[PDB]
């Protein structure tokens, strides 16, 4: 098992997009207040997540990486450009030449 | 048209602007938490009942906060347990017994935490029937509910019955230094030889120095276990077993727990005629083998049933062949000649369980467990497992070889494990089986339909040029009965003398006055020599021993039958039930899924009213399975007398 890796099982509220929430508060589910140690109703907003070989594909590790391609006022840059277009010599061509 | 909602701060600024408030805008007053219509020329007051606190979390909710976190924390150490007990079963060292009982403490000390802590927890105010069924089956106390003196002697007696009869060991007078156990020595003793004397001595030695030690142990056992019961609200330890098939909650599906008592008892009367011919079978031939020992008017000694409480008469088949120069269904000359293996044997189920509809199976599985004998420098428990270690993790522990038996024990064991996977998607509560009588029916029928010729025809295990007589399907038909048929009236007879032992019915000074004479009565068995109050044959039996519901067996055997005729009504198969195969039937499995995956997250009797299409455990299915065996059965015993005489025994 793998036990370095932790996901948030208990949260305060909702998280808002491109948010990534660091807090580690003790969760309160119920009134009697936490303060900083776990009691009645007290966990933590962080589960050990436990990572086997021997688990589920449902339950297996998966690197997932997500990707925000956000256009701005500032100039597009991240793309494969078209190049390709094999120069040709010795023919009235329409050519583009970086601008 | 449409109008909103106005809210203003006090009631001056609400006259002096209800003036432009048009006509249905609704007007709330936060100071006096008030609400208005605005009628024509007024606004009307509209009545609010009492102020209704704002709850952070319900009672409900707090109850299903408190089992979402257990569920999470129970995910890991039940895995850590699940492995560590793989770990030891693989191998059995030092270390390995340690951890079980790290494991072991710590899961049940978690158990009773999140028990005591789910106790508060009201059931009544609670509507969600998924929160309320995870909360009960967490509630269950058990032993725990008597007094710690109470509770540990419960345990240490429970502990001490266990140890006596898996170190119960006799010897013969002959040789009092010579002793042997009960498996494998007396249980193949008593399965094989033929001679009467051996399997009498055995049979009674056993049940003398066992069934003396238990008597005082099982008496205080099932004391202790009825008080437990009283205290936990139950009439007996009996009904305490029947809870987990008891349902509430739910209308249309509620089942009380003496639903099942009268349901076995119905089901029981219509294998009776079944049963009674094939007893009558079976008792003619022992005289065809035996002539001078047994009388067909009387029962059959319990011993002689091919084992001590005749619980399998498949060791009497030899004794009880219709025809011995038939031979049976046996494929191991494909083994050997295609060089079958248990790898490829799992391989195998896991194809067929993709033809019948149902998805494929985790590669976890091939990476973690073994199916053939893990060498010999370690020691690995050979008993058919299935494993369900949670989060995914599903395992099978075997010495699985490459025998018939082993290819139905691998159906069986795919067949826990998909159970396994399916309930899954349940909570940790409800990641199990509805009953106890469920997964082992699915491993039953997979075993069932994988032992069918059409099954090993398609996969080439049965040669094409097979024929299919009536000498074999009779064969087959009678294997059958003794080993399933045969084996109801003793999960019949057993749960229900327990049941009433542990309802008190049963005075002391006559209980195997009892046994022994309702053995001969309801189910023709007869005990080869007399016994006292002093014996505790009934407990002798490991389950009875070792605090574990029989009823398990009954119920198991009731589903296998209802989902083996649903599969094969769903299969469109033509033929006699018995041949009927799910080979390439899309329907069955995912008729079959749709209950599996269900659990114990709906009521058991929502899970088989699923297939079969009743919540009833009618026999049908069980006599027309065997509807040409009890054809054959009656015209065997045609001539032959049925039945059975309480009064005879073969001491008298």
């Amino acid at each position: 098992g793998n036990y370095n890796y932790l996901y948030r099982l208990f949260r305060k509220s909702n998280l808002k997009p491109f948010e990534r929430d660091i807090s580690t508060e003790i969760y309160q589910a119920g009134s009697t207040p936490c303060n900083g140690v776990e009691g009645f109703n007290c966990y933590f907003p962080l589960q050990s997540y436990g990572f086997q070989p021997t688990n589920g594909v449902g339950y297996q590790p998966y690197r997932v990486v997500v990707l925000s391609f956000e256009l701005l006022h500032a100039p597009a840059t991240v793309c494969g450009p078209k190049k390709s277009t094999n120069l040709v010599k010795n023919k009235c061509v329409n050519f583009n030449f970086n601008g | 048209g449409s109008s909103g909602v106005r809210l203003w701060a006090t009631r001056q600024a609400m006259l002096g602007q209800v003036h432009e408030v048009p006509e249905g805008w609704l007007i709330f007053v936060a100071e006096q938490e008030e609400l208005y219509v605005r009628v024509q020329n007024g606004f009307r007051k509209v009545q609010l009942e009492a102020r209704t606190p704002l709850p952070r979390s319900t009672i409900e909710e707090q109850a299903k906060t408190f089992l979402d976190k257990f569920n999470h924390e129970a995910e890991d150490l039940f895995y850590q347990s699940s492995l560590a007990s793989w770990n030891y079963n693989t191998n059995i060292t030092e270390e390995n017994v340690q951890n079980m009982n790290n494991a072991g403490d710590k899961w049940s000390a978690f158990l009773k935490e999140q028990s005591t802590l789910a106790q508060m927890y009201p059931l009544q105010e609670i509507q969600n029937l998924t929160v309320k069924l995870q909360l009960q089956a967490l509630q269950q106390n058990g032993s725990s509910v008597l007094s710690e003196d109470k509770s540990k002697r419960l345990n240490t007696i429970l502990n001490t019955m266990s140890t006596i009869y898996s170190t119960g060991k006799v010897c013969n007078p002959d040789n009092p230094q010579e002793c042997l156990l009960l498996e494998p020595g007396l249980n193949e003793i008593m399965a094989n030889s033929l001679d009467y004397n051996e399997r009498l001595w055995a049979w009674e030695s056993w049940r003398s120095e066992v069934g003396k030690q238990l008597r005082p142990l099982y008496e205080e056992y099932v004391v202790l276990k009825n008080e437990m019961a009283r205290a936990n609200h139950y009439e007996d330890y009996g009904d305490y077993w029947r809870g987990d098939y008891e349902v509430n909650g739910v209308d249309g599906y509620d089942y009380s727990r003496g639903q099942l008592i009268e349901d076995v008892e119905h089901t029981f009367e219509e294998i009776k005629p079944l049963y009674e011919h094939l007893h009558a079978y079976v008792r003619a031939k022992l005289m065809n083998a035996y002539p001078s020992y047994i009388s067909p008017i009387g029962c059959l000694p319990a011993h002689l049933l091919g084992d001590m409480w005749g619980r399998f008469w498949t060791n009497l088949y030899s004794l009880t062949v219709p025809f011995g120069q038939k031979p049976n269904i046996d494929v191991t000359d494909a083994m050997v000649d295609q060089a079958w293996d248990a790898q490829r044997i799992f391989k195998e189920a896991e194809k067929f369980f993709v033809s019948v509809g149902l998805p494929n199976m985790t590669q976890g599985f091939w990476e973690n467990s073994m199916l053939t004998d893990p060498g010999n420098v370690q020691k690995a428990v050979c008993h058919p497992t299935a494993w369900d270690l949670g989060k995914g993790d599903f395992r099978i522990l075997m010495c699985t070889k490459v025998t018939m038996d082993d290819f139905l024990t691998a159906h069986h064991e795919m067949g826990h494990i998909q159970y396994d996977m399916a309930y899954a998607a349940q909570p940790f509560l409800l990641r199990n089986g509805a009953n106890e009588g469920f997964h082992e029916a699915v491993g039953e029928i997979m075993s069932l339909s994988a032992a069918t010729p059409k099954h090993l025809k398609s996969i080439g295990l049965l040669s094409p040029d097979f024929q299919e007589d009536n000498e074999t399907e009779i064969n087959f038909l009678l294997k059958q009965a003794l080993t399933i048929v045969g084996t109801l009236p003793f999960t019949y007879m057993l749960e229900k003398w327990r049941w009433m032992v542990f309802k008190g019915e049963i005075p002391k000074d006559q209980w195997m006055k009892k046994w022994w004479e309702m053995k001969r009565e309801i189910v023709g068995v007869v005990e080869p020599v007399p016994h006292d109050e002093t014996y505790c044959d009934p407990a002798s039996l490991f389950h009875v021993s070792n605090d574990y519901s029989f009823i398990r067996y009954y119920t198991r055997t009731l589903y296998q039958f209802q989902f083996q005729e649903a599969l094969c009504q769903a299969a469109k198969h033509e033929g006699p039930l018995h041949k009927c195969d799910i080979s390439n039937s899309t329907e069955a499995g995912q008729k079959l899924f749709n209950m599996l995956r269900l659990g114990k997250s709906e009521p058991w009797t929502l899970a088989l009213e699923n297939v079969v299409g009743a919540k009833n455990m009618n026999v049908r299915p069980l006599l027309n399975y065997f509807e040409p065996l009890f054809t054959w059965l009656k015209d065997q015993n045609k001539n032959s007398f049925v039945g059975w005489s309480t009064d005879w025994s073969p001491y008298a």
